[PDB]
RNA sequence: AGGGCUACACACGUGCUACAAUGGCGCAUACAAAGAGAAGCGACCUCGCGAGAGCAAGCGGACCUCAUAAAGUGCGUCGUAGUCCGGAUUGGAGUCUGCAACUCGACUCCAUGAAGUCGGAAUCGCUAGUAAUCGUGGAUCAGAAUGCCACGGUGAAUACGU
């Protein structure tokens, strides 16, 4: 009995479970305002816990592997919009009407031989 | 209150030997012993005298070593230090805990030495002086050998590991077992000081083994079979006795018995205590059956 | 107990190598782990396709080394004198650590 | 800089300054090893090293010895 | 560890015994030198041995 | 065998680093991916300010090593000054590789401190994990990268319209 989800986000993937509690918040055994409190991506972590009800009433030990800082937090995000799936339908249909259920697609793609880096063509002259 | 917790100095006078009281018409029985807690020492009522000497044993050596002014410092300090990378050849990495084995290893030879666990405070401080005076400097040939041990390890593991084949790796996979039965966690205080040489004499067979190895697997396949036999009768005998039983001493010689045939078979360049086959090991077995 | 290690170059050819690895264990004795597989060691090259110039011109390749592991458990005589003569795959090799 | 273990010398060219100085000086040393040092001993001698084409005559005075022949003789001639 | 097999011919039957072993063969408590003296019967007597080259694996009580 | 391919009144190409305060510096501190390694990667300990050196395991390698990722964040400071910018250049002295580093390596210690305060005509690349910026690995290779090929971090703006 306890409420799971795994979400992916650029080169990194979070493990998250929540049970009703009253509010806390764990991740890799630290704080979650020792761990993104400084810095961006503290909101975006918890905003659809806030848009969804129950706000407080649930707490939650989380983790996540690889990738960077905004990767990571993009990881919880999506790894939580999952983790509410036992709450059914009738609150999953307006979180895919905010936009949260999908997982994102886009990844760092590769250097081309005979280019610089991605799309950066090295400069044309003489004409 | 004589059973107490948190205890660090023999200041219990002649310590209990049993304990007693009496209940209406009948007794009631128990054995006060020392209990080792990993920061200090209790004691604790136990019911069986056996039992009682091993925790009271063991109490009395962490007593012991926290009443002598610093013999694990100060042998971290006079080790010598080649031997200490001869230490750091653990594969399980940590040297400061061997040392403390090593020790413990010098601390029940002088005890054995000394004539065993005492009940008495004078008993305690006629052997905490002589531990005192002797414990900083014997442990010197526990260590150093200790050190030719862990060079033998090292030989055989660079024999072991590496391009194997499996007519080889039949022999290896015994030789990994018989690794595994003389060195494990704390191995020189789980021998003892009166097997540290046998040990040494073992891994003496482990080398010589190769040898032969390596030229013929056929000979070593049958004298592995006959170490094999004895080995799943050893098993098959050792698991049905009482529980007791299955944990003494006279039971625990016989895998030492088998080594010591390991021995004979393999190097008997090197010799046995005592003459021993095959034969002598089932002798020995259902004489023993009880 | 018995660390049995395949390294090849085709994947199918490394389960039929596996399959019959572990078939012939479960076979004569008890207790595999299964055919664990291992990060392919994926090694890139790229190199000029132009004798002369074109220094954008290159061609790209890679090999996939698949690797997998077994691990027998118990070392009877009995299995392992099964298993050995009888592996006899054509592109794999063979680790048997301890 | 260099090796710090020993100042390079060729063998060859080694043996010729001993022969030389021993000897007393007496005649323009020619020579090849540009990658040799210049020692002690050879002060006041006359060298007289390849630059490919010639050979460029050196006389060795005492701060010679801080450096190696094949800095005194240019190979390339821009006007 | 004792396994079994029989071997019946005309008017004839055989009990053999597997040990893991080194070679030795011992048939009606005597050697097979001094039992068959037909090199033949001694290719038939080997040549099961000998076709899974498990000649010297083990020792057989016959 | 040596020299030359590495010269030099100059012109052009492609890049690297800057001209700084969205930053320079000191302390603390968090997060990646991918690759390599047996004449090889090379822990730990010790020496040196450091390049490295002595000793020396583990690793034919999801184990060991390269390997501390860096931009990021919190503090203190500079204060708009060719200035704590930039580091060219040059002098002394060293570390490694290799028979050997002058022509003609790379790197470290000290001292120096150009030009350069965002660049004309013109001109290039880029439509989303893209541009821009920050580091990491590889091949070649004894030693040699601002080159080439890969890897991830943060992360845009704009697209009316033909």
């Amino acid at each position: 009995n306890q409420y799971y989800g795994t979400g992916r986000r650029k080169s990194s993937a979070a493990r998250v479970f929540i049970k009703p509690g009253n509010g806390k918040i764990v991740i890799n055994q630290r704080s979650l305002e020792q761990y993104f409190g400084r810095e961006t991506a503290r909101m975006v972590v918890r905003q659809p816990l806030e848009l969804v009800d129950m706000v407080e009433k649930l707490d939650l030990y989380i983790t996540v592997k690889g990738g960077g800082i905004s990767g990571q937090a993009g990881a919880i995000r999506h790894g939580i919009t999952r983790a509410l799936m036992e709450y059914d339908e009738s609150l999953r249909s307006e979180l895919r009407k905010a936009g949260f259920v999908t997982r994102d697609a886009r990844q760092v793609e590769r250097k081309k031989v005979g280019l610089r880096k991605a799309r950066r063509r090295p400069q044309f002259s003489k004409r | 209150g004589i059973e107490q917790s948190g205890l660090h100095i023999w200041s219990f006078g002649q310590l209990p030997e049993s304990y007693e009281q009496k209940r209406g018409n009948y007794k009631v029985k128990a054995w006060p012993a020392l209990v080792d807690e990993r920061d200090s020492v209790a004691i604790k009522l136990f019911d069986n005298p056996l039992e009682q000497k091993q925790a009271m044993w063991n109490g009395l050596r962490r007593l012991l070593l926290l009443n002598i002014p610093s013999p694990i410092k100060y042998l971290h300090e006079k080790l010598p230090n080649k031997a200490k990378l001869g230490l750091y050849f653990n594969p399980y990495g940590k040297v400061l805990e061997l040392i403390d084995d090593c020790i413990s290893c010098g601390v029940d030879k002088l005890i054995d030495a000394n004539g065993g666990p005492v009940w008495t405070e004078e008993g305690f401080a006629a052997l905490h002086e002589k531990v005192r005076a002797e414990l900083n400097d014997t442990v010197v040939d526990i260590a150093k050998q200790v050190e030719q041990i862990l060079t033998a390890v090292f030989n055989i593991n660079k024999r072991l590991k590496g391009r194997v084949d499996m007519t080889m790796a039949l022999g290896l996979s015994d030789i990994k077992a018989q690794m595994g039965g003389l060195v494990y966690r704390g191995f020189v205080t789980g021998n003892g000081f009166k097997r540290l040489g046998d040990t040494l004499r073992y891994l003496q067979a482990i080398e010589k083994r190769l040898e032969k190895l390596a030229v013929d697997p056929h000979r070593d396949r049958a004298q592995m079979l006959k170490v094999e036999n004895v080995q799943q009768a050893w098993q098959q005998w050792i698991n049905k006795l009482p529980p007791a039983r299955r944990e003494d001493e006279d039971v625990k010689e016989i895998r030492w018995m088998i080594e010591e045939l390991r021995v004979s078979y393999f190097a008997q360049q090197l010799g046995t205590p005592y003459p021993i086959s095959d034969k002598r090991i089932l002798q020995a077995m259902e004489q023993i059956s009880g | 107990r018995i660390r049995i290690r395949l390294k090849a170059f085709d994947h199918r050819l490394i389960d039929q190598a596996t399959a019959e690895i572990v078939e012939t264990a479960k076979r004569t004795g008890a207790q595999v782990r299964g055919p664990i597989p291992l990060p392919t060691r994926k090694e890139r090259f790229t190199v000029l396709i132009s004798p002369h110039v074109n220094k954008d011109a290159r061609d790209q390749y890679e090999i996939r080394t698949h690797l997998r592991l077994v691990d027998i458990v118990e070392p009877t005589e009995k299995t392992v004198d099964a298993l050995m003569r009888l592996d006899l795959a054509a592109g794999v090799d063979v680790q048997i650590s301890l | 800089r260099s090796l710090k273990k020993g100042p390079f010398i060729d063998l060859h060219l080694l043996k010729k300054v001993e022969k030389a100085v021993e000897s007393g000086d007496k005649k323009p040393l020619r020579t090849w090893s540009r990658r040799s040092t210049i020692f002690p001993n050879m002060i006041g001698l006359t060298i007289a090293v390849h630059n490919g084409r010639q050979h460029v005559p050196v006389f060795v005075t005492d701060e010679m010895v801080g450096h190696k022949l094949g800095e005194f003789a240019p190979t390339r001639t821009y006007r």
